[PDB]
């Protein structure tokens, strides 16, 4: 993975040694090249994963997440140019350095072959994320958002550190390839009940699991646009990715420990989807939609079936491009009216005709219109949960109805109707804004032509 | 006042000083080149060549080979009267049951 | 020709001969002639031209063959090197067996369409072959979970064998 | 600006853990979770018994 | 809005047309590979197990 | 643990027996990271005193890198020595207590019984 | 077969050309309504050739041209079913769509977005032909959900009107509640038959089909506006009159009935469902007809008339007459 | 700019605060 | 100008490309340390060709 780690590190000298007026151009161009070379990870086999060395390996699960992660860095740089224009040059270059550090930690996180190495990198993503929220957020609440995002993750991650170190002392290794062959069943005892909680609580808080999600509406809303994009597109998927790996060494105890979390997620789906029906803040409505979409991922991972795993991987990638697109669309309005209230600016389809087309496509993907990969992932998770218990179709069905109501309510409330009379600074959409949306939705739809590359190892 | 603080600066319309602005930068020369790198590397290289690269992957995860192999086995097994698929994955001649 | 007919059987094609009993011309007969002249002939010329170039630069690709290696039953406990090769073998077989079920399903689907309204009686052999391959596939690969492995499949097999041996005794109990 | 603040940030400081709010949060918050747990545990316990007994039709069920 | 769509169209066709033309020429004048049995004593290279010319080039050069 | 090791050679940075081990290669990845820390120290020295960060005091920056690499090289010789001594003690103890480390009888998965837990 | 297959796909491909030309701007504006109307005309004549070949000798075929995805033992391929209920509906839909597009050139002449209107009317027609020709449930779900989205975008055509958006979202709400049944049927078939292809579903012919058929009936309840999920169809008269004539009168609200017709091989062996569909249709044909007796809006009278006839279509499915229900769709 | 003095606060107890609330919400104290 | 102000403000456009070349090289050196089973596995072991000296590098 040194062919990707080293070029990412070299994005830092490039930013710092570039001309003052070329920092965005240089960093954007070379981050798109690193994204281009990420396609070489697609050299996957039907039996064995890519095992590069003693430290890093890539399989069909980490590869789509790696490609998504490296694709978002250029998009984050585009989305941040406007609101950082009136910023000190050194502080503009420190903002980019935090984004590059976040990618550096993420690419090493998804390919780490040893669980403790995964833990350190999984935990190191907090520092740059915390700094982006608290330093370059706009409102007062960014300080409290950072504290919630920080202490929710460490309250669950620290017990995971003890559990991992305990596993190495008893099994002898934490290399993920070794665990595939040396794994042993988990006898049902009170000691193993808490090894299960310690091995899964960190990932569920980061998903997030309903009830432990209170950090997400704060952090995802108060962060700058680049922070929100990475927060919702790649950093929620560290929890899902971890559970996919860690669940290998928790059988059979997962078949009864999963009930309290399958119940929280299934019922959390309906609660979080319902909250969106009454959200006054547009950016907050999008934040709660992630909680409802990651509820399906938790359920799929916990019921442990080939179809649920295939759906989970497609959902994480599909949700990554859609939620990220929605935040950029919402930030497009904010940069004109400088308010997050959804009902402030209305009828925007009569003033920004083309940006209303992106709203439509971003809304259709969010409500899982077939055959988008959003529907493929969601459908695969409904099929698997039906076999688990036929009654689940009721809860899955109700969430689909609510999802369409708050997806189109957002579209109707902000785009249709009469325009607000006293808002007269709605300038025509920039080429930067339009190209930012096209870089979200076009890959999201092209994947429908070749879905297999995002269906995960179980394919 | 409660302190000496600058007034909230009014937002700047990028189209006022540059009606050809692409939105990337205030300098027109920098603005144009930022638009060119995003469109060439974003759309001409990554989305067009990346899509073409993916379309011609060398049998991603060996699913064409699997179909080709299964055709031989179905042909071979049927030509010899063997079951199309056995219900035991491992030959029970080398399995020792508990008791 | 392009595909083997032993793995994808196609019954003989019995086409009734024309027997018109009317004076009006058959529109399909004249449209067929127009289609052949306007559509089928120019299409063939393009293909023949393309087919001619391929012969000038003919090259070959081969079908990868994997030699058998000791299966998981012959690996010592916690022996990664031997378990590794057994596991990668069980995965390839798992994939091949998945495609075998696909083939028999295609036979069942193609038979039902081909026989029209008499598929109930005329596709009884395809239905039976699909009910046996499905039984075999379900025995060796069902309920394994997302983290399936050769070990779990072996454990599943040994649980079925114990159940069958425990059934032989209770059968020969009189 | 008063409406959005009243709906988001002014809610908690004007909340008191009394009988009305505690019972409403108990039966709307915990109630559905307990209700669904027994609907699914009973459903899966019943299903598992049939599968072990071998009297649940899974003839063509090879996708899970 | 119209300027963006013109730029978007131009840059997709900047490499879309050369790639579309290139794929057409390859399929005609180079064509695919024919399935053949492995000659005795001959060990195929890992990129000779794929049919299409482009796929064999990706495997030979990158994988 | 190893403070009272019989051949400890107390209060010696590198005992003589440590000269039987391969010295760290001067291109060692660990030794290069230590040199990189020296470069960062040089840059931070300029930054806190408001000097041109990359250019000022090249002589001072060189001595930062040299000092880290020099100390790092010896701290890696002792790191390798102490792990060499651990393994040496670990194996000699096993070889002198064979009854405490007996080879267990390995069986094959066709013999050992593992319970199957269906996922349905 | 060489001509039956080629001309059966040219119809579908012909309709997508105007959509493609309006993407890469390989056409001229102000002729687009005429361009789209002419595409439907040629799509109608080509679609009559395969229909005649069916009328002549009853020829049918299934085209599985593209292999899209293989989920272990489930192979999903783009499949088109050219059979009795595809060679008779496509000609009728194109003939009716031909008139409505010509009528729209005059009715929507002064609309500034007449070009987008004819792109949406065409997109709906494509999603309806995908639904009608679908040989597997997933592809059927693409046109099933696509028609609902194009209905949403056409009901709220005059998006500045508050009552237009409310009617548009109301149609989605009732059709989503119907999609719960569609998802239920897909789940049951996969777990119990390991297929979404109609061929294998009919070949295995499940005996205990109360659950999948109840899901299909619920899906038909919403999209065909039967009692319980009926109100959206009368309120879909917010859109321009051409939309009501094409979508919500003749060629979209029949999708629910069409779905149940396609599964007559199951419903003919299940008298429990026939009781439900017969009673569901009977109440619909009465209640909506009784509503029309006192409505003063001319468009709502014809709207409730459609619900009444849709009810009579489901009464036909309840008495085990799937081919009379289909013939009533065409007429 | 908007200050804490014109943002919703706790329930008003004394009649002095009720008038302040009414003046803050642009309602007449009889209508508040 | 010529080789001045076009090599002082564009030389940085080799750092990321050079990082890829350097990163590619190290991965090749990493495989050289994992050759304990080259042409020695039960599934791919075979006799070397007359000129071939290593099955893979
Ligand atoms: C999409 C747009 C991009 C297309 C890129 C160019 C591809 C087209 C060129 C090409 O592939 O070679 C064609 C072909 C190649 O030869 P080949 O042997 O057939 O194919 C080689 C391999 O077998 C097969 O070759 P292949 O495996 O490379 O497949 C070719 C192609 C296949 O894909 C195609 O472009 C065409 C496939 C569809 C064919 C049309 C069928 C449509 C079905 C309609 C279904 C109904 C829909 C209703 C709803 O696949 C791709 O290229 C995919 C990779 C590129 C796209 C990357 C992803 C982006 C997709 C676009 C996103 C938007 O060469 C020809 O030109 C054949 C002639 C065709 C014209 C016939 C004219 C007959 C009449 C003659 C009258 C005059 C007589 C004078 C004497
Ligand atoms: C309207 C379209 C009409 C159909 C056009 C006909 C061609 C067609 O559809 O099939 C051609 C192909 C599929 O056709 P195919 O699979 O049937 O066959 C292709 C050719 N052979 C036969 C040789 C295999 O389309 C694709 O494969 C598109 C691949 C999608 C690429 C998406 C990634 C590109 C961007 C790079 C990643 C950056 C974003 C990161 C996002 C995260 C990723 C995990
Ligand atoms: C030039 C062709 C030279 C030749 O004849 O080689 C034939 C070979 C035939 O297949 P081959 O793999 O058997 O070639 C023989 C092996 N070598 C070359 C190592 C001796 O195919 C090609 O090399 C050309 C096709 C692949 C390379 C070009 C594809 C790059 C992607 C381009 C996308 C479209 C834009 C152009
Ligand atoms: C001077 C006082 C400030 C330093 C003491 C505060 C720091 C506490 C940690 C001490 C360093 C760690 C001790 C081990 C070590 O490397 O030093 C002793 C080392 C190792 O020798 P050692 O094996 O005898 O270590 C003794 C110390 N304990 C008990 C902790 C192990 O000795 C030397 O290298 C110096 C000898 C040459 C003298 C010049
Ligand atoms: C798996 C995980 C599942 C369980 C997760 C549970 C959720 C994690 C716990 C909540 C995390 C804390 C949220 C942030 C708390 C906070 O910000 O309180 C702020 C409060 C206001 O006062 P202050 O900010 O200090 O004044 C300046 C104002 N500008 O300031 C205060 O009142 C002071 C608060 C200090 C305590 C917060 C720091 C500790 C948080 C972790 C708990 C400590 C460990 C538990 C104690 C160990 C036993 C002694
Ligand atoms: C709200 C606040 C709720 C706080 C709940 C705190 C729960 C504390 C639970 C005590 C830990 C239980 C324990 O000691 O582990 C069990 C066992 C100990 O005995 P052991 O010697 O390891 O037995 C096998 C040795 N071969 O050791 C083991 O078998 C391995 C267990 C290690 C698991 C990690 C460390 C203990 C669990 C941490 C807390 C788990 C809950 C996580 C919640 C996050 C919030
Ligand atoms: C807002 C906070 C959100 C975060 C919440 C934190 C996560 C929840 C805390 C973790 C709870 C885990 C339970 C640990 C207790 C020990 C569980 C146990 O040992 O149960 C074993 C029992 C026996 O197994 P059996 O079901 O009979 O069948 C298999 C037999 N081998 O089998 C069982 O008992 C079944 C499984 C355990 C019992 C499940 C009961 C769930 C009740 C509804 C939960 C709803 C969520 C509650 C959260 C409130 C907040
Ligand atoms: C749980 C079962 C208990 C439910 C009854 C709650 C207890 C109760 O009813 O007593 C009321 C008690 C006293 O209130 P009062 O006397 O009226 O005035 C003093 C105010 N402290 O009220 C109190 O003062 C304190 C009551 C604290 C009770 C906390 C437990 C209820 C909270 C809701 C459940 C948690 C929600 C979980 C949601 C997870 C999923 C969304
Ligand atoms: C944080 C890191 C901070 C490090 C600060 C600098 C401290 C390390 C200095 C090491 C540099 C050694 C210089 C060259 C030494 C040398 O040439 O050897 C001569 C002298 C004595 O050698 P001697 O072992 O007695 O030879 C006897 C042979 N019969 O050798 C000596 O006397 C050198 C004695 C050095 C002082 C003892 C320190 C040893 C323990 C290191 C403490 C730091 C450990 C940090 C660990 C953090 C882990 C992440
Ligand atoms: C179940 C529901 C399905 C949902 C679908 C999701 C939405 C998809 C959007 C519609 C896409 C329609 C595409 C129709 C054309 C098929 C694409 C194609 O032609 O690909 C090449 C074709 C496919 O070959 P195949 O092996 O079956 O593909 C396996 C992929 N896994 O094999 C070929 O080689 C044919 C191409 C060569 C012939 C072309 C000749 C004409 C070229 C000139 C005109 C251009
Ligand atoms: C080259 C090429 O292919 O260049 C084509 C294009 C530019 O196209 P253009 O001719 O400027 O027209 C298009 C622009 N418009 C419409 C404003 C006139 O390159 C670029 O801008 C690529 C970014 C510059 C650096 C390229 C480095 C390549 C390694
Ligand atoms: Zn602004």
């Amino acid at each position: 993975m040194l062919k990707y780690i080293i070029p990412t590190i070299m994005l830092m000298p490039l930013t710092w040694l570039s001309k003052n007026n070329m920092i965005w151009v240089n960093s954007t161009a070379h981050s798109l090249l690193i994204s281009f070379t990420s396609l070489l990870l697609m050299n996957q086999f039907g039996d064995n994963s890519l095992n590069f060395s003693l430290l890093f390996f890539s399989d069909s699960l980490s590869t789509p997440l790696l490609i998504l992660t490296m694709w978002l860095l250029p998009l984050m740089l585009m989305a941040s140019q406007h609101h950082l224009s009136k910023e000190n040059l050194t502080r503009k270059k420190l903002f980019i350095t935090m984004l590059i550090s976040l990618q550096l930690f993420l690419i090493m996180t998804f390919t780490a072959m040893e669980l403790i190495l995964f833990y350190i990198l999984f935990e190191a993503t907090l520092v740059p994320t915390l700094i982006i929220i608290t330093r370059w957020g706009n409102q007062t609440e960014r300080l409290n958002a950072g504290l919630y995002f920080l202490f929710y993750t460490l309250a669950g991650s620290l017990p995971l550190l003890v559990a991992l170190i305990y596993i190495q002392n008893t099994v002898g290794s934490l290399n993920f390839l070794m665990l595939q062959y040396w794994v042993q069943p988990v006898h049902n005892s009170w000691s193993n009940v808490f090894m299960w909680l310690a091995c899964m609580m960190a990932f569920m808080v980061k998903m997030p699991l309903y009830g432990l999600h209170l950090w997400l509406p704060k952090a995802h809303v108060e962060a700058p646009i680049a922070g929100s994009m990475v927060l919702a597109a790649v950093l929620l998927k560290l929890g899902g990715y971890g559970m996919l790996r860690i669940t290998l060494i928790l059988n059979p105890m997962t078949d009864f420990m999963a009930y309290p979390f399958i119940m929280l997620s299934l019922w959390g789906m309906i609660m979080t989807s319902s909250i969106c029906l009454r959200q006054t803040d547009l950016k907050s409505l999008i934040a709660y939609s992630s909680v409802s979409h990651m509820a399906l991922v938790i359920v799929a991972i916990l019921i442990q079936t080939p179809w649920s795993y295939m759906g989970a991987t497609a959902l994480m990638i599909a949700h990554g491009l859609t939620s990220s697109m929605l935040f950029c669309l919402a930030n497009s309005n904010y940069e004109r009216i400088h308010s997050r209230t959804m009902i402030l600016a209305r009828g925007l389809q009569t003033l920004l005709p083309l940006m209303a087309t992106w709203w439509l496509l971003a809304s259709l993907t969010n409500l899982a219109l077939p055959p988008t990969i959003n529907l493929i992932g969601e459908l695969f998770v409904v099929m698997s949960t039906f076999s688990w218990s036929n009654i689940t179709i009721i809860l899955m069905g109700v969430n689909m109805v609510i999802t369409a109501l708050y997806s189109l309510y957002m579209l109707i409330m902000t785009q249709r109707g009469k325009y607000t009379y006293h808002i007269n600074n709605i300038s025509p959409s920039f080429t930067r804004e339009n190209a930012l949306m096209s870089l979200h939705i076009l890959p999201l739809l092209l994947l429908t032509l070749n879905p297999k590359i995002i269906l995960g190892p179980l394919y | 006042l409660r302190w000496q603080e600058d007034p909230e600066p009014e937002d700047e319309n990028l189209y006022e000083k540059n009606p050809d602005s692409h939105g990337y930068d205030k300098d027109p020369a920098v603005d144009i080149w930022n638009m060119r790198v995003v469109f060439f590397f974003g759309f001409s290289i990554v989305l067009v060549l990346g899509s073409t690269f993916v379309a011609y992957l060398p049998d991603y995860r060996m699913q064409e080979w699997a179909r080709r192999e299964a055709e031989r086995l179905v042909k071979y097994r049927e030509a010899h009267g063997l079951p199309i698929m056995e219900s035991n994955c491992f030959d029970p001649s080398k399995i020792q049951l508990p008791e | 020709d392009s595909w083997d007919k032993d793995v994808y059987p196609e019954p003989p094609r019995r086409t009734p001969a024309p027997s018109p009993q009317t004076s009006l011309p058959n529109p399909i007969t004249y449209l067929t002639k127009a289609f052949d002249l306007l559509v089928d002939r120019p299409v063939t010329l393009v293909r023949e031209f393309i087919e001619r170039q391929h012969a000038k630069n003919k090259y070959y690709y081969y079908h990868r063959e994997f030699r058998r290696v000791p299966d998981i039953t012959e690996c010592q406990e916690k022996d990664v090197l031997c378990m590794f090769e057994a596991e990668m073998q069980w995965r390839r077989d798992y994939k091949v067996d998945q495609e075998i079920v696909n083939i028999i399903q295609e036979r069942l689907k193609a038979c039902q369409q081909r026989e029209g309204e008499s598929h109930r009686q005329n596709c009884a052999k395809e239905l039976e072959q699909f009910t046996q391959v499905v039984k075999a596939y379900q025995d060796r690969y069902h309920d394994l979970g997302a983290h399936y492995s050769a070990r779990k499949c072996l454990a599943k097999q040994k649980q079925r064998m114990l159940a069958e041996r425990k059934a032989a005794k209770e059968a020969a109990a009189a | 600006v008063r409406w959005t603040y009243a709906r988001s940030a002014n809610i908690y400081p004007n909340f008191r853990p009394n009988t009305k709010t505690s019972l409403l949060g108990a039966l709307f918050g915990i109630g559905p979770l307990v209700f669904w747990y027994y609907v699914f545990k009973t459903d899966r316990d019943r299903k598992e018994k049939l599968i072990q007994e071998g009297k649940l039709d899974r003839t063509f069920n090879i996708s899970y | 809005d119209k300027r963006f769509l013109k730029l978007l169209r131009f840059y997709i066709l900047l490499t879309g047309i050369p790639v579309a033309i290139g794929i057409t020429l390859i399929n005609v004048f180079i064509g695919e590979a024919e399935l053949a049995e492995i000659p005795e004593g001959y060990v195929p290279e890992h990129w000779e197990y794929f049919k299409h010319p482009i796929s064999r080039w990706i495997a030979r050069t990158f994988f | 643990m190893m403070t009272g090791r019989q051949g400890r050679a107390t209060f010696q940075f590198l005992p003589d027996e440590a000269r039987s081990l391969p010295p760290p290669k001067l291109t060692d990845p660990r030794l290069a990271f230590v040199g990189f820390l020296g470069y960062c120290s040089g840059l931070i020295d300029n930054a806190i005193r408001r000097r041109p960060v990359l250019l000022a005091g090249l002589h001072r920056q060189l001595l930062y890198i040299t000092s880290f690499v020099f100390v790092g090289y010896y701290l890696l010789k002792r790191q390798d020595y102490m792990y060499a001594v651990r393994d040496h003690d670990m194996f000699s103890y096993i070889k002198s207590h064979p009854e405490d480390f007996p080879e267990k009888d390995k069986k094959t998965y066709g013999e050992v019984f593992e319970e199957f837990h269906p996922v349905r | 077969m060489n001509m039956f297959s080629s001309l059966s796909l040219v119809t579908l491909l012909l309709l997508t050309m105007p959509i493609m030309m309006m993407s890469f701007n390989t056409y001229k504006p102000s002729n687009y309504p005429l361009y789209v109307k002419t595409a439907i005309s040629y799509a109608f004549i080509t679609s009559m050739i395969p229909t005649m070949m069916f009328i002549h000798s009853g020829q049918e075929l299934i085209i599985s041209n593209w292999h899209w995805l293989t989920i272990q033992t489930l192979k999903l391929s783009l499949s088109f079913k050219m059979d009795y209920f595809s060679m008779m509906f496509i000609p009728v839909a194109l003939f009716v769509t031909w008139s409505i597009m010509e009528f729209s050139m005059w009715y929507m002449y002064s609309d500034p977005n007449i070009n987008k209107f004819f792109k949406y009317l065409l997109l709906f027609l494509i999603t309806m032909l995908i639904l009608v020709t679908a040989n597997n449930l997933f592809q059927l779900f693409i046109g099933w959900e696509g028609v609902g989205i194009m209905s949403f975008l056409l009901i709220g055509w005059w998006y500045g009107r508050a009552d237009a958006n409310t009617a548009a979202l109301q149609a989605i709400l009732y059709n989503r509640i119907g999609d719960i049944g569609f998802i239920l049927a897909m789940a049951w078939f996969l777990t119990n038959l390991n297929t979404w292809d109609l061929q294998q579903i009919f070949m295995l012919n499940p005996s205990d089909s109360n659950m999948p058929l109840i899901g299909l009936a619920l899906a038909a309840t919403g999209k065909s506006a039967q009692f319980g999920l009926h109100p959206w169809l009368p309120s879909a008269m917010e859109g321009p009159t051409p939309v009501s004539a094409l979508l919500h009168s003749s060629t979209m609200v029949v999708a629910g009935i069409f779905l149940l017709i396609r599964f007559y091989p199951l419903t003919e062996n299940n008298k429990y469902i026939q009781s439900i569909t017969l009673c569901l249709g009977a109440i619909t044909t009465l209640f909506t007809a009784m509503c029309a007796l006192t409505q003063n809006d001319i468009k709502k009278i014809i709207a409730f008339s459609t619900s009444s006839q849709l009810g009579l279509m489901m009464v036909t499915i309840g008495i085990n007459q799937p081919y009379l229900a289909f013939l009533h769709i065409c007429t | 700019h908007i200050t804490k003095d014109m943002l919703p606060g706790p329930y008003p107890k004394t009649p002095e605060e009720r008038a302040a609330a009414a003046k803050k919400y642009n309602m007449r104290v009889e209508d508040y | 100008m010529n080789l001045l102000q076009v090599v002082r403000d564009h030389w940085v456009h080799v750092l990321v490309p050079m990082g890829f070349v350097f990163g590619y090289y190290l991965d090749r050196k990493n495989d050289e340390k994992l050759t304990a089973f080259r042409n020695k596995s039960l599934l791919y072991k075979r006799e070397l060709k007359p000129n071939e000296e290593v099955t893979w590098k």
